[PDB]
């Protein structure tokens, strides 16, 4: 959830809002370690329940969003009912456990491809083209994340949109990301310079993957 | 002295608009055919499963016309080759389907095929079924029969299944064309149009459009 400030200007300005639960446990192992364990229900489900208690009334809030990296657990299940249950004026949507699980009201994958099937087992992104008619599946199909933007990029972007405009139920996606994750670092003669990870001494670390 | 008077064109032609060559006559087989006054006059063949194919259900109707009489039977039974896998005999009289009961001149046999050779473009294994009208006490009036094929066919969640696999269609449309002899076939031209279309990987053909 963003500083309340956002979604009033979101509300003012006019943007579509996926609000989000602050829960991501990527380095579980496997991912779902902890979002099906019912021990770790009561943590989850505050971070959810009070995201909505906090802003079901902003207008520009259009999906509920359970969190991100998460894997897909029992935990999912039982708050995207209680979601659906308290607020039916709205989707819910989660990526984890496949994009597609009993969780999510839209398929909501990241990095999906337009034309390729990438068939990892047991959550595979499938050419969100094909995803679409997979046997008995009839859900709308909007990329939680997308094209990365890391650095030098884009490439490919207009084959997404050749294929939004052409297929009725592909209705757009989120670009990863909006702002390079850099900081501000001085050199000796107080010149500013952009800096990522690792250069504060952190280790272990990731180095420009958060730009 | 048959005489036979073949129009050409007719209001039938309304609904003969396909695109092909539009020739007339008697262009298929002419035969006689000799049945008894009491006769098998019609009879529906169909095989039913259980989940994995291990277990068949092949469930055959049976009619007849002429006058209707207790000692009569129908027995079907199921050829393997030389081997009569199943066989089943029943009077004539149908289960009661409304208030004014059923069809006496109706008989469904039931007869159960364990472990069924299933049937498919990729291996057609085949059944004799041969349905015998008789008297009770063993006198053949007559008998008809049909190849069986055990398969199933259903869409399920979208996919076309045979045998509960998905198919892959792998078509052609074919005319009932010969460049002497017109619209007229023959065994020999369509023997090799199978042959053909086997060997180069078809395995399945659309009756385009009669
Ligand atoms: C589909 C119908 C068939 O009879 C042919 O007319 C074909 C075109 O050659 O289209
Ligand atoms: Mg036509
Ligand atoms: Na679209
Ligand atoms: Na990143």
């Amino acid at each position: 959830p963003n500083h309340p400030l956002w979604y009033t200007l979101c509300d003012r300005y006019g943007l579509y809002v996926v609000d989000e639960a602050n829960i991501e446990t990527h380095g579980m192992v496997p991912m779902n370690r902890l979002t099906d364990d019912p021990r770790w229900l009561p943590a989850m489900s505050e971070r959810v329940t009070r995201m909505v208690q906090r802003d079901r009334n902003h207008p520009s809030v259009i999906i509920w969003s359970l969190g991100n990296e998460s894997g897909h657990g029992a935990n999912h299940d039982a708050l995207y009912r209680w979601i659906k249950s308290v607020d039916p004026s709205r989707p819910v949507q989660y990526e984890g456990g496949g994009a597609d699980t009993t969780a999510t009201d839209i398929i909501c994958p990241m990095y999906a491809r337009v034309d390729e099937d990438q068939p990892f087992p047991a959550v595979p992104k499938w050419s969100i083209k094909k995803w679409l008619s997979l046997p008995g599946e009839t859900r709308p199909l909007i990329l939680c994340e997308y094209a990365h933007a890391m650095g030098n990029s884009l490439g490919g972007f207009a084959k997404y949109w050749q294929a939004f405009r052409q297929y009725p139920r592909l209705q757009g996606g989120f670009v990863w990301d909006w702002v390079d994750q850099s900081l501000i670092k001085y050199d000796e003669n107080g010149n500013p310079w952009s800096a990522y990870g690792g250069d504060f001494g952190d280790t272990p670390n990731d180095r420009q993957f958060c730009m | 002295r048959l005489a036979v008077m073949v129009l050409r064109w007719s209001d039938g032609s309304y609904l003969e608009d396909q695109d092909m060559w539009r020739m007339s006559g008697i262009f298929r087989d002419v035969s006689l055919l000799h049945k008894p006054t009491t006769q098998i006059s019609d009879f529906h063949v169909a095989t039913r499963f259980n989940d994995d194919f291990s277990r068949a259900v092949l469930e055959a109707e049976v009619q007849m016309c002429g006058e209707l009489r207790d000692y009569l039977r129908v027995t079907v039974s199921l050829w393997q080759g030389e081997t009569q896998v199943a066989s089943g005999t029943a009077p004539f009289g149908g289960e009661i389907i409304d208030e004014r009961g059923g069809y006496a001149d109706r008989v469904t046999l039931r007869l159960n095929v364990e472990n069924p050779k299933l049937w498919s473009a990729e291996i057609p294994n085949l059944y004799r079924a041969v349905v015998e009208l008789h008297t009770a006490d063993g006198t053949l009036i007559e008998a008809e029969a049909c190849d069986v094929g055990f398969r199933e066919v259903r869409i399920e969640n979208g996919l076309l299944l045979l045998n509960g696999k998905p198919l892959l269609i792998r078509g052609v449309n074919r005319h009932e064309h010969h460049p002497l002899h017109g619209q007229v076939m023959d065994e020999q031209t369509m023997v090799q149009d199978i042959l053909l279309m086997k060997q180069n990987n078809f395995n399945a053909v659309r009756c385009s459009h009669y």
